[PDB]
């Protein structure tokens, strides 16, 4: 146990529902900020 | 059930995302590319020393390149994502002015205001955690071994509270606290467009160093506010987490932090300030790039250059009562196209086939009059409440009411209550900056069809536009002689926080004057044809005589 | 042009009164902070002469002038009454700039601030109060040498030599906004286009600086052998005319209109031009050679276009260096011409301090010369 190495790989793992949640909330994002675009832009 | 019935709700911000929102993107993406220049210098200023500076650069590369610091990097991108996110949730293009101290007590109690308190709180705690971490040593880990039991009985090795990794954690979780108070207190959401428009990176390189000036400031502050916490409450986290871990506590080993002795160490103190800048300055580097993104110009076609892009076009934008960023835009964007492109002019004077309607100026102007005669009517109720000085709901109203009736006569509460001329002032004016552009964008077009209207339609609507514009100068003129409506509100220069919404109402006036002396310095004489009231052709002849 | 194509200077005793038939007709009468001021300042001997500064209104027979006591005076063609403006903060005043769309608002450039003078139309007072002067400063923009308010009169313009950023100021919101570039010198003066798209910027370097007030974008001029001196736009705002110090040569830059969309910059042509010289020259007189030629210290065009004045000053081999005005006139389209017309002259002993053509003079054009006997003369200029 350090302070370290570990926190990279074990919480990757711990959060992989949040990470999925947050990568498909920032592509609906982007998605949900480009359809607002061919009709103002 | 139930997909039906509500497509306007998905079009009008689905006019939004066209625009604001590649905007939002490229901001969160520069935001996360910022991070690595905050991490190399967070570590490279943790590391020094001041005896071995060729060590003290090497081992911070050594840091910089370990597996343990790519981790924490991801983890703090996704806390900057987040925080970026709450950036584009919480933002306001009106500033909401608090007319009485109940008011402010009452916007910070409100519970998006609390649930954003909480979660920066959170990341607060995280972001700090990452650090103590990237500091290594004595801020390692919440739970060490204890390093005195020699006493050979037992061979389970006791676990101590590191009171010192607790108070990190507890101290990032009060500067996120601090932040999202201080964001809604100073109205650090909102929205201020900039008076002069600037390459991107132009306005960041000169905002930049007034922020890492105002984070090391600002964050002293805090872990000084905090040191003055934690000597009177420092003992109830502590006591709660030894017993919700049944951890001990070394009293022979290190000085607890409840004490002076402890809390004026130095090396905790500046480990904890510098916590405290690097997090103030990645997340005001979210603000300020989201701030710029977000008041960067728009064009809005006049004309479409193609049918199903219509929706696009300036006059339908302006009448669809579109978002309030979309319509400050497309407001900015008129007041942009009518001093600097006269070929845009020219698709606004055009006449529009078959029928031959001038339908891009008679939606101009209509929306401009209709939000010139709001401002109008906005201030004449404010003069006149100026001059004035089932059984269960009226009950509760009337209620309601004795006790505003009997806490008013209590000196205490009536300092709560009391509302703040000046912030009400400030409030009437909140969103005068749509109605100087409306005005500005107008009074240039106006300047501009007596060369470039080979159609004559604007000197149509000239006289309504005159009689709005000369009773519009009259409510302001009433207004400006009322009490404390004539005192300038003392300002800071240089604050990273702008105060520009203030003296609003200054500018405001001051463009509907140099409005109306436009119209009078283009058309001159030929306006003694026009047909307006006899106290509105007197006013007329003083702005053509240059006495106002 | 050149020095070579002018009409002889008048008799040695006349007074130019005024132009009629393109024909001039005469008669027999009508460092510190401040020797950086006097480095810059745009009359030829700002530490000696009576007169700081003069200006028109841009709309009305109104004008303030700067004197040596650090007095503003206003006077008014419909008044007697002539306002004396006289606060704590002004000292060695530098210029002055009316506002544009305005009856009574009067900005004036002192050693330490900017002070924007409020003066009720109709109610003109010997001596307002000092609560009609607002203060505008910033911690190092100081001294300010020049102002120039936009055309569209919402915004302000301050130079300080010291200062390697223009301030814009909105005088209503009271906010300031540095323009810094990456090196060079401070600014000397500033000059807006009548359009209000561009600005020039000049330097105590061999460097000047175009500016577009769309975008805020940057247009650099690097080719010069000395300081950009002084400097003309046209009344389109498509030419710009300039001098350099040490050379006798008015250069003229032109900008075509933006038949195209979607980029901020500035827009000039690649080159300047080379229209007048005013190399060492001799005219024959019956009062025998004069000789003529040095460096253009101001220039200024009339509001139409027609009639282009440039105060010359000559070397200390020509005319003792005594300062000239200098009369051409000039054309816009579909070529820019300079011709001739002549050479402007006061009372025996006078010399020319300052040039400036009056906004609003329906009658061709009205010159203002400030003269180094404290006198102002205005001769008109009839076409």
């Amino acid at each position: 146990p350090g302070p370290y190495g570990a926190s990279l790989f074990q919480h990757f793992l711990d959060s992989y529902q949040v990470m999925f949640f947050t990568l498909f909330a920032l592509l609906a994002g982007t998605a949900v900020m480009i359809i607002a675009y061919h009709t103002v832009c | 059930a139930t997909a039906v019935s509500r497509p306007c709700a998905g079009r009008s911000r689905d006019i939004l995302w066209r625009v604001l929102g590649w905007r939002i993107v490229a901001s969160i993406v520069w935001s996360v590319l910022f991070l690595p220049i905050c991490t190399t210098v967070f570590i490279i200023f943790s590391r020094i020393d001041l005896f071995h500076p060729i060590q003290w650069l090497s081992d911070s590369f050594s840091d910089l390149y370990s597996s343990y610091v790519i981790f924490y990097f991801l983890l703090l991108s996704v806390v900057i994502i987040i925080i970026s996110i709450f950036n584009v949730e919480f933002y306001a293009v009106v500033p909401s002015i608090p007319c009485s101290r109940l008011a402010l007590i009452g916007k910070i109690i409100h519970p998006q205001q609390l649930m954003h308190s909480f979660i920066h709180a959170a990341m607060g705690m995280v972001m700090a955690w990452c650090a103590a971490v990237i500091t290594q040593g004595q801020y390692s880990f919440l739970v060490v071994p204890c390093t005195g039991t020699n006493s050979f009985g037992s061979p389970a090795a006791q676990t101590c509270l590191n009171e010192y990794h607790l108070f990190f954690l507890l101290t990032g979780a009060f500067m996120g606290y601090s932040y999202s108070l201080l964001y809604f207190v100073n109205n650090m959401n909102y929205l201020p467009f900039p008076i002069i428009q600037q390459y991107k990176f132009l306005r960041f390189r000169r905002s930049l160093l007034l922020l890492v000036k105002h984070s090391c400031v600002e964050s002293l502050f805090l872990v000084r506010n905090f040191c003055i916490l934690y000597y009177f409450l420092g003992y109830i986290p502590k006591a709660w987490i030894s017993t919700a871990m049944n951890l001990h506590i070394d009293e022979q080993v290190h000085r607890p932090l409840d004490t002076v002795s402890g809390l004026l160490n130095l090396s905790l103190l500046y480990h904890v300030w510098l916590c405290g800048v690097f997090l103030l300055t990645t997340w005001y580097v979210s603000w300020i790039l989201f701030k710029i993104y977000a008041t960067e110009a728009h064009v809005f076609p006049v004309q479409p250059p193609f049918a199903e892009g219509s929706d696009e076009c300036l006059p339908k934008v302006l009448n669809s009562n579109p978002p309030p960023i979309i319509k400050y835009l497309a407001l900015q964007d008129l007041m942009l196209l009518s001093q600097y492109s006269p070929s845009r002019r020219q698709e606004v004077f055009s006449l529009s086939q078959p029928g031959g309607h001038p339908h891009n100026w008679t939606a101009i102007s209509r929306e401009c009059l209709n939000l010139l005669n709001g401002m109008t009517q906005k201030l004449i109720l404010y003069q006149e409440a100026a001059a004035t000085n089932s059984v269960i709901y009226s009950w509760i109203q009337n209620k309601r009411e004795q006790i505003k009736n009997f806490l008013s006569k209590r000196v205490l509460i009536m300092y709560f209550f009391s509302k703040h001329p000046e912030a009400s002032i400030q409030a009437v004016f909140s969103d005068a900056q749509m109605h100087i552009w409306a005005l500005e964008g107008l009074s240039h077009l106006v300047a501009a069809s007596f060369t470039e209207d080979r159609f004559g339609v604007v000197q149509t609507t000239l006289p309504a536009i005159l009689n709005t514009l000369l009773t519009l100068q009259e409510a302001v003129d009433k207004y400006f002689k009322l009490p404390h409506a004539s005192s300038k509100p003392p300002r800071i220069s240089g604050s990273l926080v702008d105060t520009s919404y203030k003296t609003l109402r200054f500018a405001f006036r001051a463009s509907l004057k140099t409005a109306i002396y436009r119209i009078t310095t283009t058309f001159g004489e030929h306006l003694n044809a026009v047909q307006a009231s006899a106290e509105h052709q007197k006013r007329l002849q003083q702005f053509l005589e240059f006495k106002e | 042009c050149s020095l070579g194509l002018f009409p002889p200077p008048p008799p040695r005793g006349q007074v130019t009164l005024y132009e009629h038939n393109n024909e001039l007709v005469t008669g027999s009468s009508y460092l510190r902070s401040e020797d950086l001021i006097a480095e810059f300042a745009q009359v030829t001997n700002w530490s000696s002469c009576c007169l700081r500064v003069f200006a028109w209104h841009p709309h009305t027979n109104k004008f303030a002038v700067a004197l040596l006591d650090d007095s503003v005076r206003v006077y008014n063609a419909s008044s007697t009454i002539v306002p004396s403006l006289k606060h704590r903060l002004q000292r060695n005043v530098a210029s002055l700039a009316w506002k544009p769309l305005s009856a009574s608002v009067l900005a004036v450039a002192c050693q330490s601030c900017i002070l924007i003078w409020t003066l009720d139309p109709t109610s003109l007072s010997t001596r307002p109060s000092s609560g009609c002067a607002q203060v505008l400063s910033h911690p190092g923009h100081t001294p300010v040498t020049s102002l120039a308010w936009a055309p569209s009169g919402g915004r302000l313009l301050s130079a300080s030599p010291v200062d390697a950023a223009i301030r814009v100021w909105d005088v209503s919101t009271e906010t300031c906004v540095p323009l810094p570039w990456f090196r060079g010198g401070g600014v000397t003066n500033l000059l807006w286009s009548p359009d209000g798209s561009k600005i020039l910027a000049t330097t105590p370097s061999a460097v000047f600086r175009v500016w577009e007030a769309q975008m805020w974008t940057c247009e650099r001029w690097p080719t010069l052998s000395g300081r950009c001196q002084t400097g003309c736009w046209s009344p389109d705002g498509s030419r710009l005319l300039f001098t350099v110090l040490g050379e006798p040569l008015i250069y003229s830059l032109s900008f075509p209109e933006r038949c195209g969309e979607g980029k901020g910059c500035v827009g000039g042509a690649k080159s300047a031009t080379i229209v007048a010289d005013l190399s060492e020259t001799t005219i024959q007189t019956p009062d025998g050679e004069e000789r003529l030629g040095g460096e253009a210290h101001s220039m200024v065009w009339d509001p139409s276009g027609e009639r282009l004045a440039v105060l010359m000053k000559g070397k200390p081999r020509v005319q003792d260096g005594k300062p000239v005005i200098l009369l051409f006139r000039t054309r816009n389209s579909p070529v820019f011409e300079l011709l001739p017309c002549g050479i402007i002259q006061g009372e025996p002993g006078a010399q020319p301090q300052l040039i400036t053509f009056h906004p609003s003079f329906n009658k061709g054009a009205l010159l203002s010369v400030g003269w180094s006997t404290g006198r102002i003369a205005h001769i008109p200029l009839y076409f």
